[PDB]
């Protein structure tokens, strides 16, 4: 299955998506991330 | 006799500095980003079954 929306996968063989981790670009300042398309394998930061 | 004139203006004082153009735009493009990683091993095999019994010698005699 493709991952979902914001899910993603990098492992080839692998058995669960995982949720996207909040990019940190400093001291204590977490910004949400979200992938834009439906099956993929990085994630963005999803105000931008 | 009368008295002489006044004499002419100065100029009209000089323009200021042209300034400066603007930055080079942008500095190096994108940076690839980190790499992809790993990828794990295949599993070993399993093993062979084993060989069927051996038969039951099926003689004693004929009793004569």
């Amino acid at each position: 299955y493709k991952c979902p929306y914001d899910f993603f996968a990098d492992r080839p063989g692998v058995r669960q998506c995982t949720a996207c981790p909040p990019l940190d670009l400093g001291g204590g300042n977490l910004v949400e991330q979200c992938t834009e398309d439906l099956g993929s394998q990085r994630c963005k930061p999803c105000s931008l | 006799p009368p008295p002489p004139p006044p004499p002419p203006p100065p100029p009209g004082t000089p323009d200021q500095p042209a300034a400066p153009a603007a930055p080079a735009a942008p500095a190096a493009p994108a940076a690839p980003p980190p790499a992809l990683p790993g990828a794990p091993p295949p599993p070993p095999p399993p093993p062979p079954p084993p060989p069927p019994g051996v038969p039951p010698a099926a003689a004693a005699a004929a009793a004569a």
